DNA sequence: TGCATCCGTGAGTCGAGGGTAATAACTGCTTTTACGAGCTTGCGAAAACTGTAAACGCTTATCCACCCGTGCGAT
């Protein structure tokens, strides 16, 4: 997502990094907003009222 | 008249937290998740309800739980009272 | 040495309600720019499936010492 960075990157671009998995790239990043989806999620939920 | 004389009556007389909290908030492990939810576990206070004579039946964590649990001071097995009281 | 033209001044807060209209050419001809149409890669998803150290419940193999299987004894 290009977080503190200057430029947003692929899945094959992260692939060409770390290590050549795709679609687990994809389930990498499925995992995690299910690990951030209703406890710490309380503070962010209020930024959706934009 | 009694509004007055009571207008001077000032005169002459006078001068467990963690309890309830849902399940997804300790980092337990996926084989449970298929596990505490097939019997309705819904509430973490639930959870020390249905003590540890309760749970290992449901197939696909009995040494993990009594980490889990002396972690943040607490216990397993409590008899609880006017619960749930949503 | 006046005389005549000229440049530059002129309090402060608010306030209300809003913005215009006179008149101006046609033709054939040639070059540029847009709009929809139809492909080509490619990129993020869905749905299956082959490698490991623990992965939910659960049997044994052991060792040993509290207790006591019993007997017999204590006054």
């Amino acid at each position: 997502f290009g977080i503190d960075m200057n430029t947003d990157y692929t899945l094959e671009e992260v692939g060409k990094q770390f290590d050549v998995t795709r679609e687990r790239i994809r389930q990498i990043e499925a995992k995690a907003l299910r690990k951030l989806r209703p406890s710490r999620s309380e503070v962010l939920r209020s930024f959706l009222d934009d | 008249a009694t509004i007055l004389a009571e207008q001077l009556e000032a005169f002459v007389d006078l001068r467990d937290p963690i309890l309830l909290r849902p399940v997804d908030d300790l980092e337990l492990t996926v084989r449970s998740a298929n596990c505490l939810k097939a019997e309705a576990i819904h509430y973490i206070g639930d959870l020390v309800q249905r003590t540890e004579v309760e749970l290992l039946k449901t197939p696909n964590s009995l040494t993990e739980i009594k980490d889990v649990l002396a972690s943040r001071g607490l216990s397993l097995g409590m008899r609880l009272e006017n619960w749930p009281p949503a």
